[PDB]
């Protein structure tokens, strides 16, 4: 975030000078990763089963 | 060679506001707590039981 200051009233002395300041930003990433499983079974068991 | 507020004398002129001026006012407590007896002379005598 930026910051403001209170300022005097002169041409001569540093209290009269408006301060400078900076806003900044940053980065966040979604990175896709894989989750998986392999489940093997006999084809005879698939044929014999009632479900 | 600047022109200062002091060098613009009375081309700049102060304002006035009454917004802080008004003040509320409080009566006697004993005039509201107790009976206000109307008097027509300096003294009234009240008898009381004493023994």
């Amino acid at each position: 975030l930026p910051e403001a200051g209170w300022v005097g009233e002169s041409a001569t002395e540093p209290e009269g000078v408006i301060p400078t300041s900076k806003v900044t930003w940053a980065n966040r990433t979604l990175v896709a990763e894989e989750v998986a499983v392999i489940i093997p079974v006999p084809e005879a068991v698939i044929d014999d089963a009632t479900v | 060679a600047d022109i200062s507020r002091a060098e613009v004398a009375t081309l700049i002129q102060e304002a006035y506001s009454d917004t802080l001026l008004a003040a509320a006012k409080q009566g006697s407590t004993v005039l509201s707590a107790f009976q206000n007896v109307n008097m027509g002379t300096k003294t009234t005598h009240l008898p009381v039981l004493a023994t």
